[PDB]
This record gives structure tokens, C-alpha cells and sequence, in this order.
């Protein structure tokens, strides 16, 4: 029932800004919906919020192919076998040495009072594959803005006001943290629909209409009946439940021939408005990809989109991403790409007909239940819950655990070092420093709580299983000149309940 | 300040029947504050009735005869500074 | 973490309804949406629930610029230096004379067996000015009502049922009471909105798709093309949560050439539809007054409106009134008077192309965040939330603290003294009495908690403060005749939090 | 931007001693910490010479520096009425925020913050 | 009723004079007004005597709006991190290196013996903002002066006399002072004249 994960990685930090705080907008001209205001820091910081920053792809599925649910419990983190080095270049050389003397200053956000970055699906963490070597992110962030510009409770934090740990070859920082009861995140799939709960063989003593009119000599004539539901008008049984709530999103197909040939990946896209600007949704409330045998579907921004080893950052074609699709969810939660169900309209009469409207928005109904977004080896772990007065159903749209208390941004930075000084006192600023990095080891040892699989059906499950054929390379492993590649997304949900 | 610059994802839009809606995104538009109106404006088309002359950053148009138009989009600064661009619509009938 | 108020005053009770429960109905002729059924009793109610009622607008200045959150802990309320008049005209003269014989009766209604009204936003409080003397308002409660006509389940309640205390002059009445556990209050704004969360430094390991068509000779082709969101194209992050919910109000300006020429007061109004009948939601879900650099205009039926001194009950021009308005909000909340967002209507193809629709209402879906109406210095501070089976997130609408078991209701009563009877036996009623009235001091003390601001920003915030310059009258004070006056409504959002 | 302390002079007599610059005027206010590189000869020459040493090793150093200050505090208790003058931002847009570092990393503080807000009588 | 402000800082001391005292004066010609008779000395000094090198500007705005008095009561001053660099230029390039055997010299005066400077608003405080680095001020002082010239009362202070500590990279310097009891500065206006 519990499971430990432990990573250790080499990173590299450089000093960033030269030291310095900026300011930093889209004061360059931007449309309203990517304005922005805030301050880049020179420091940086750890982000292991990805789930093979601490699962090998076999422990992954060792996890997922005995487990019903999961969730972490506690982390330790280090920071070990620190070394600053001072970088001098002269005639177009490159030294580098080594200081002893030099720090690094570490400062641990337990109290969160920075903002919290981390749960933004950053490229930064502890890469999946341990003998890779990775370069720490500079922290940044954003306040209030209106256009370019900022307004008076826009904030600006100054890191160094904080209390921090200073490190210095040889010194190590530990820190502990436990995580608070969080819900399991739900690693099956459900072997029965919501609209399927019945017992076939048995007839429902509850009535409904069956039907409005009936022949009187050559037409029809108004008249109500009433049946009972079995199993041959079973789409008109009395039911309990209803499926979760919905935004509607446009559909898109993976066979380029089946598109519009036009430009809507903006102006047909799922938004959300607020304070007069526009987002897109992505992804939004968990809906499934897409209904049975139409796999080359799925919602324009409703599913996590990963990219394949080496592909680029914009405007990249398809067989260069992984596109994950769930459609496990499809018993409970309703189809990203259609609506919701139909609602009446009007009051019908002897001279009025009936009519009905699709609902493409349907927000929570007392008796709706659903299942959330899947987490994959290569998604998010965790994000912060905002600090709000009200938040229901508090995961994560992106998936994984909402966290009102998440494990603290640990910032660090390279302590400046001044190069020679002048011998006449000069109030300005210092400007002028001795050019440094540092690097060192970083480990991350989480924790996992598990709800071991106890299934008593009968017949053998589905479970996650490499290709038994043969390969030029194996998944999951480096290739002929050393570089590690992901090449699926690697989902939670083989194992199987019922509703 | 600088003044905005207007920008339409469409220049060329090439629609024909049954096709009767179109569509022009001015969202795009960008400048160094934030922009606060929108204006579209047919310059010239099919001699019609159903016309926008709307104020929003995103153009629908509907009931779409064939012909040639042409929308000429401009946006508004904080500080009353302005920008224009035309965008390019044509309409064919059934083949 | 503590801080209590004491408010004392002076009220004088008349005799309502010269003793008599009368039956009351819209049945001289209402429309449908007003039409009613109850009952006016003769008793008076004691209300102490705005924040004025309590706090001095200094003490409220103390509170809002140096608090994160507070709420109510417990009240002590007294009645005391009582005493009744009784008021004889003979030859169209005015006597008025002190009897120690008479009492008052005073009915403390804790157990909630009848209609609370307090809670309805009703003008009758301890005054805002300690030296103002006040008329103890008439209690009256409506039930079940089908037209101007009452059904079998409408209640009638007579308080003489109950067993009330009797007072005397010099008897006094003492009443404790403690809150239940209630959220904080947020008297802060947010410095980050919801839809910036992210590090703008670093691009996002996720894929979004960026185009859809693309050049092909001289026309276009359908391509699908994705990239990984950064700065530049902010608005296309994949983000973990969503805005409030939203129930669309219209949008009227300050500026009467804005508006348009016609009446659509009602016509135009946010309703909600009840058995047959229409009300105006007001002030209906918590949302932000209006956008960025459009305070002139406000939601037609969506903030709370409070009168100027002096200000009369009907048709009263803008200038009259005090218009709130909740920009503080517009970080989380959706603005009140645009759409939610936009949600997708079809499916595209090759012949058909995306279509969208904005959405004017959005009930609550998994992952959204919000932040509940301000609280005003002038404004309520409890409701009772509804016995109901359902009730999502109890906070008044109106603003302030959902109690499931509020301050009971106070109601006081002069005990009716009959006049001089017929010496010969009569079974009729007795319809003659001895005219008086009470009058004496009632004293509320609340004891409440505080959550002190612990900003560790660097930047000065925002706090609320007295204008610097000279003026003929001091705010928040007494004019040249004696008349206290509220210049202004003010909020409780100053201090600042990071979301 | 102002001045803390200044040390009262030693004389014999100085009346009501509250700095002209503004202030706490100390008897004995916090001590100069003064500081300097301790001078490292460079090479000397193999044959004695009494004359002063001359060449040295050029040099400087650097550090960490923390100052820490308790102060004590009379809470404001006003039981006036109306609302009081505060310290507040400027609550309108603005292209920099005050008391913040610019596009290029420059701090400033944009005006001189006095201490009188809260009001007493006389 | 009690605020803690707390500081830190990187500061970087240079060499002084190339070690030596110097005798400073205005016998380059000046006004009567302007003449004086001094020393410069090799040492540099540490100055916190400005209210932004420990409050905040936030800090500031709390303690502002919400008190009617406060008054310095202790203060812990400290060094640390220290090291020295030397600085080596051959064919016209700039070396720096770490020496670990050097040290630094700290000389705290709490017996007042030498002339006092803090208390004439000088700028070397440090940096209001805590990410400035700073270069520490070279300590100098006046004497009696008649014109440009010395007179016989006119003192010669070498700090060497007194006791110093020596801080080589590794050693730390920590020094802790209480005030005396000070009147507590009036952060209020009148509302009465
Ligand atoms: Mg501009």
C-alpha cells in the first residue's frame, strides 16, 4: 500500500538578469488578450511536478496495472555536493575555477507568500531520463495589469526580503514536507454507463409516456399512453443519475481532409471571458474525446497535447505531437465535441408544436457525477487550489491533486560577487561582477499511498503492455547517439470497476 | 504612445454557395496599451441589405450573396490614436 | 485577533395596530409578481443588522486597511432604562405621564419558530450616529399566497402563544448569543487574475493547436499545426482553472446620453421565475461591476445601491443615490454584464465550417474559483440561510455571512391597557385602551475575530483614507443642523493577496 | 530616506538634543564598525632595507552584511469618529509601479514617505 | 508593540589610499567658509543610519498608518561570507583570485574614541533595495583648523593603536548594542492648532 520514488539529477544554474530585477510587459505592443505585466527575478527555481520526474516508465506501469487509486503523502528534498565556478574569458579563451568561498542562497516559499508558478505546465523539471543534465528556470510572474500597463494593487516582491539558506561548497539543504488528505486520483476505468445501471431481465414498475397520439379512422387523434420500460425501450427507463457537466468544443480530425479549409483554431475555439479579455479553454472540464469508433476525433483544446522527443515549439505538424484521448471517461462524462442532451423550449398545445433546443453548457445538476481528467507519465502531478472564497470540485482541469498547501516553490540563486573596485569611494550601484555558475546534485524522494487492485471478475483485464514484436529501438530506452525519448503518452486507466 | 496596429487573419476569404457565413478575426490587433474600439466597415460590395458595421473584434457575417467585398477594420487607442486594414471576401455562387 | 464593538441607543416602540393581528393581501389589486399574503402584527423588532450599527467609520477604517478576513464570534444584547408613557388629549392638549405599572413584553424568538425577516435588507437599524433616537419597526411576515388569496398551508403565527419575559420600568433585559463557525470574509483584492498564473519566462511543455489552414500555391489547404504556448501568445495557455459562474445583467451608464430611449427597467431585467411569478434578481450571483476603464458603467440590477442623506423612496434621479460597484472582483469573477465565454454549436467538416456562441449564463463546473460580494460599511451582515435540503454555498447574495442559526429575532410589545370598562358585563371585545408608548435604551455588543494582513509585498498597498484637502463639511460627520450624513459607500477590499 | 540617529556632542551643555536633520540624538548612539584589507607585501628584495615597504598585493574583499533593529511601538488608539488620513498608492494605471525597479532593473523611490498620517490633539 | 526589521547585504571594500593616512586639507585654497584640516584614512565604514536601510517601503507604510510613536530598542550587526580576492594585470588583462589566507581587519569603536561621522548625512548606507550591491565608504574626519594650517589641539587618530579583530574567509563578525532610553518619535499630526 505504499510505493517510493526517489530521483536524483545534476543541475546547472547560471546567474540570471546579471542580478538584477526587471519589469517586464508586453509593452511592446500585444493584442488585449496577451497583455501582461510583471517582474523577472534573477532567481531559480525546482519544478519536479511531472509524474516520470519520479516514476521510471516500468515502475509506472507496475503502478498502474495493480492499483485502483494512488496519491503522494510526503517528499524529502535535496540539494547536495554544491559547486560554484567563476568563469573568465580573456584573448577569446574560456576558463573556468573553481570557488569554495562562494554561495548559493536558497529560499524555501513555505509560507506561500510568492506567487506560485509552479502548476502552470512549465518546461523546466528534473528531466524523465536520470543521466540527463538540466538547466534550472528563472523564476518570473505576473501581477495586475490593464493593457501594458500596471495599477496600484499590482504587487512587486523582492526575494531577498525573505530569510534565506546560504550554501557554500560542502553544505547540503534538506527539506521535508507531507502532503494533506487529498482524494485518490481514480487509475480504472468503469465497466458499466451511467445509462446502463439496469437489470435487463426485470420490466420497471414506473411508467413513462410512450406516446402522444393515435389512429381515429384515417388520421391520428390526441391521445396519451403509457408503458413500462425493459430491456427494449431501454433508453427510456427512470433512472437515478445523470452524466457530468459540459462545455462544448469544436471537433477536429487527425485526417486532414475531413477539416475546414479556413482559420479557426482562434475564432472557433471554447473561451472563456473575463475582465475583458479572452482565454482559450484548455482543457477544459473533463469531457471524453470522443464516442465509440471515431478515434480520429477530438476536442479543438480538450485534450493534453504532448510533443515527440526533439519536436519544436511552433506551428509543428501533427505526426510531430502526441495528441492522449480519454475516452475511458465516456460512461459518465459526456462527449467533449457534442451536446449536453436536449431541453424543451416551448409549451405545446393543440396548434403549437413541441420543440426542443440542444444544450451545449451545462453547468453541475444535484445528481450529476463524473469522473475527473486522467494524469499521464509525462502531465502534471499537482497544482495550487487559488486562494478564493469559493472553489467547487477543487482538481486540477489539467489533472492530477489540488492542493490547498502544495509542495513550496524552493528558489535559488547565485550570491553576486563584485569584480575589482575602484579606490575612490563611489555611491552607484555596482555593476560590474565576476562572471559565475553553479551546479550540483538534487534529489526528490516522494512518497505514494496505494489502493491495490482487487477485482472478481471473471475474465482477464486489460493492462498497459509493451509491443512483444521486434523494433529497431525499444520504447522508452536512448537511441544509437544517447537521447531519451517518451514515445506515447502513458495514461493511469487499464484496470476496470463498476458504476 | 504609439499608435495600434490593426491585423485581420483573413485577407483572402474565398467562400462560395451554399456557403452563406464568413468570418474576420481583428482580435489580433496590437499595441503598445490596450486597444478600446473596434469598427468594421464594407467599403464596397454586392448592394444588399443585411449589413454589420459592428463593434467587435471578431466579424461575423451572415446571409452572404456572391460578389466581391471588401471590410476595412480599425481600432481605437486609450489616447484616441487609430489604425486601419482592409480585408478581402469573396463570395461564388453554386457550381 | 479580536475586537469588540458596543453600540447603545435610545428607541422609542409605539402600539402597532392598536393591539390587533390583522390579515394583509395585495387584494386590492396587484399585478401577478406582486401579489401577497400575510399578517402585520402588533409587535416591534429589534435590528442591529448593518455594519453601522456597530462600527464607527473609524473602527471600520481600522478594520478594512489592516485585516485579510473577520466574522462575528459572539453578541450580548440589552434592553434597559425602560419606560412607559401613557398620552391623554382632553380639549386638543398633549399630556403625556410615566407609568411604573405598565410593562413591556419581549419575546426572544430562539428557536426560529417564525418567519425570520431580518434579512431582507429592511430600514429600521440602531441609526449609524449614536445620538440619533429610533422607532422600533413593526413586525409583519408573509406565507403561501395564490394570487391575493391565502391556500390551506399558509401559516398564521400569534406571538402571544410563546412565553414572553415581562419588564417594567426597572427591569432589564439581557440576551448572549454565539455565531456558528462561518468563513472569514475576504476583505482583500487579488494582485494576480485567473487567467495569469503562469511564469512569463518560461514557454509550456503543452501543445495547443495554433493553425488550421495553411498556404498552398495560391489558395490554402487544411493543416493542422500546434505549438507550445510562452508570453507572446499568453491567452492560448493550458491553465488549471476557470472564472465564477454568471447569470448575465444588462448594462446601463452613469452618463444618461449613453443609455437608450425607452423603458426597459423591467423589460429589460434579470429574472428569475418562481410559481408563475417574476423577480428581479438583485443583486443576483457575485460579479465584477465592469471592465477596465469603464467605471461609468454598472449592472441594471447586479450591485448593491444605497440613498444619500435625505434621499426620498421613488423615481429619485443618479445623483440621489450611492452606486457600489465591484471591480475588486474582475480577478475571478466574470464581469456582470458580458457573456461567460464562448462555447462551440456544430461540428465542422470539409463544407461546413466552426461555429460558436457566447454563453449568458454559466452554472458552477468542476475547477471554478470565485470570490463572494463585499461587505459595505452601510450593508447587511447576516442572513439566515433557508431550511432547505439543498443550498450550494449559503453566502447572501445581498453580501455578508449565511447562518443556519442567525441571531434570533427580538420582538417587543407594549401590554395593552384597557380603559375604563362598563359596569355591567359585556362579552364583546374590548376595544378601548389606555394610548401609550415605551421608550428606553438597547445596547449591542459583537465580539469579533480577525485574520490581521501579513503582506510581505514591497511595494506600499492601497488603503482606504479621509481626502487630505480642505472642505465646508468634515465626512462621516454631523452637518450645520445636526444631520449625519455617509458621503460615500465603502467596501472592505483595500489589502492585497496574490492568488 | 531619512536620517536615523545622530550622536549628541559631548559639551557641557545642549538643550532639548533632537538632531536639526531630524531623529533620535544618542549619548551613546551605535559604534563606527570600521573595516580595511589587512596590506600584503609583494615581493621584497633579497638584500635588507629599512625603508618603508612601498609594493603590495592588489587587492579587495567582499561579503555578506545583516543589520538587525528591534524597534518599539506605540499603537495608534484614536476614538475620533470620521475616518483618518493614511499612507496610500496611487490606485490608478500607471506604467511603473512605485518604490519598484524599472524595465532595466533600477530601483527608485519616486517621493520622500514622511511618518505623520494618524492625528492626535492637542 | 514590537517590530523587528532585518537587513542584509553584499558589500565589497576596496584598498584605501594604497594603505597609508593621508593628511587632507583645503590648502589648495578655498574661502574662509570652506577651509579645513583633516585625515584620510586606509579604513572603510559600515553606515545603516537611514530608515530605508531596514524598513521596507511597505514596512514603512505599516508602521505609518497604524502607530503614534516608536523608538529604536536593540540592533545585531553582523559580517559574514567573507573573502578576499587579489587582483593581478599582465599584458594589459585583469586576473582575479581567491586568497584564503588573507584577512580582513574589524575595528568596532564603543568607547567613542574616534571622531564620530555617522550623524552628517553621508551617502554609502546600504542600498535601500536588497539586491544593490555596495561599495563601503572610506572613513576620514576633521580637526581644529586656522585657514588651511593645523593648530596644536588639532588630533591625529591612527586606528592600528586600538585592538582590531582579523577575519580571514571562513570567520564571522557579530556585535550586539542597546539603545538608551530615547523619547519616542511623534508619527502624528495635531487636529488641533
Ligand atoms: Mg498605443
Amino acid at each position: 500500500d505504499r510505493v517510493i520514488t526517489t530521483s536524483t539529477r545534476t543541475w546547472a544554474l547560471p546567474t540570471y538578469n546579471n542580478h538584477l530585477y526587471k519589469q517586464i510587459s508586453s509593452q511592446s505592443g500585444a493584442s488585449n488578450d496577451n497583455h501582461y505585466f510583471g517582474y523577472s527575478t534573477p532567481w531559480g527555481y525546482f519544478d519536479f511536478n511531472r509524474f516520470h520526474c519520479h516514476f521510471s516508465p516500468r515502475d509506472w506501469q507496475r503502478l498502474i496495472n495493480n492499483n485502483w487509486g494512488f496519491r503522494p503523502k510526503r517528499l524529502n528534498f535535496k540539494l547536495f555536493n554544491i559547486q560554484v565556478k567563476e568563469v573568465t574569458q580573456n584573448d577569446g579563451t574560456t576558463t573556468i575555477a573553481n570557488n569554495l568561498t562562494s554561495t548559493v542562497q536558497v529560499f524555501t516559499d513555505s509560507e506561500y507568500q510568492l506567487p506560485y508558478v509552479l502548476g502552470s505546465a512549465h518546461q523546466g523539471c528534473l528531466p524523465p531520463f536520470p543521466a540527463d543534465v538540466f538547466m534550472v528556470p528563472q523564476y518570473g510572474y505576473l501581477t495586475l495589469n490593464n493593457g501594458s500597463q500596471a495599477v496600484c494593487r499590482s504587487s512587486f516582491y523582492c526575494l531577498e526580503y525573505f530569510p534565506s539558506q546560504m550554501l557554500r561548497t560542502g553544505n547540503n539543504f534538506t527539506f521535508s514536507y507531507t502532503f494533506e488528505d487529498v482524494p485518490f486520483h481514480s487509475s480504472y476505468a468503469h465497466s458499466q454507463s451511467l445509462d446502463r445501471l439496469m437489470n435487463p431481465l426485470i420490466d420497471q414498475y414506473l411508467y413513462y409516456l410512450s406516446r402522444t397520439n393515435t389512429p381515429s379512422g384515417t388520421t391520428t387523434q390526441s391521445r396519451l399512453q403509457f408503458s413500462q420500460a425493459g430491456a427494449s425501450d431501454i433508453r427510456d427507463q427512470s433512472r437515478n443519475w445523470l452524466p457530468g457537466p459540459c462545455y462544448r468544443q469544436q471537433r477536429v480530425s487527425k485526417t486532414s481532409a475531413d477539416n475546414n479549409n479556413s482559420e479557426y483554431s482562434w475564432t472557433g475555439a471554447t473561451k472563456y471571458h473575463l475582465n475583458g479579455r479572452d482565454s482559450l479553454v484548455n482543457p477544459g472540464p473533463a469531457m471524453a474525446s470522443h464516442k465509440d469508433d471515431e478515434e480520429k476525433f477530438f476536442p479543438q483544446s480538450g485534450v493534453l497535447i504532448f510533443g515527440k522527443q526533439g519536436s519544436e515549439k511552433t506551428n509543428v505538424d501533427i505526426e510531430k505531437v502526441m495528441i492522449t484521448d480519454e475516452e475511458e471517461i465516456r460512461t459518465t462524462n459526456p462527449v467533449a465535441t457534442e451536446q449536453y442532451g436536449s431541453v424543451s423550449t416551448n409549451l405545446q398545445r393543440g396548434n403549437r408544436q413541441a420543440a426542443t433546443a440542444d444544450v451545449n453548457t451545462q453547468g453541475v445538476l444535484p445528481g450529476m457525477v463524473w469522473q475527473d481528467r486522467d494524469v499521464y507519465l509525462q502531465g502534471p502531478i499537482w497544482a495550487k487550489i487559488p486562494h478564493t472564497d469559493g472553489h467547487f470540485h477543487p482538481s486540477p482541469l489539467m489533472g492530477g491533486f489540488g492542493l490547498k498547501h502544495p509542495p513550496p516553490q524552493i528558489l535559488i540563486k547565485n550570491t553576486p560577487v563584485p569584480a575589482n573596485p575602484s579606490t575612490t569611494f563611489s555611491a552607484a550601484k555596482f555593476a560590474s561582477f565576476i562572471t559565475q555558475y553553479s551546479t550540483g546534485q538534487v534529489s526528490v524522494e516522494i512518497e505514494w499511498e496505494l489502493q491495490k487492485e482487487n477485482s472478481k471478475r471473471w475474465n482477464p483485464e486489460i493492462q498497459y503492455t509493451s509491443n512483444y514484436n521486434k523494433s529497431v529501438n525499444v520504447d522508452f530506452t536512448v537511441d544509437t547517439n544517447g537521447v531519451y525519448s517518451e514515445p506515447r503518452p502513458i495514461g493511469t486507466r487499464y484496470l476496470t470497476r463498476n458504476l | 504612445n504609439r499608435p495600434p496596429i490593426a491585423i485581420v487573419s483573413p485577407q483572402f476569404q474565398e467562400i462560395s454557395l451554399p456557403t452563406t457565413s464568413t468570418v474576420i478575426d481583428g482580435s489580433q490587433s496590437t499595441d503598445d496599451d490596450k486597444i478600446v474600439q473596434y469598427h468594421w466597415e464594407e467599403l464596397k460590395g454586392p448592394l444588399r441589405e443585411e449589413k454589420i458595421s459592428e463593434d467587435t473584434a471578431i466579424l461575423k457575417l451572415s446571409k452572404l450573396v456572391p460578389g466581391n467585398y471588401t471590410f476595412s477594420l480599425t481600432v481605437v487607442d486609450s489616447d484616441g490614436a487609430t489604425n486601419s486594414t482592409t480585408a478581402n471576401l469573396t463570395v461564388n455562387k453554386a457550381v
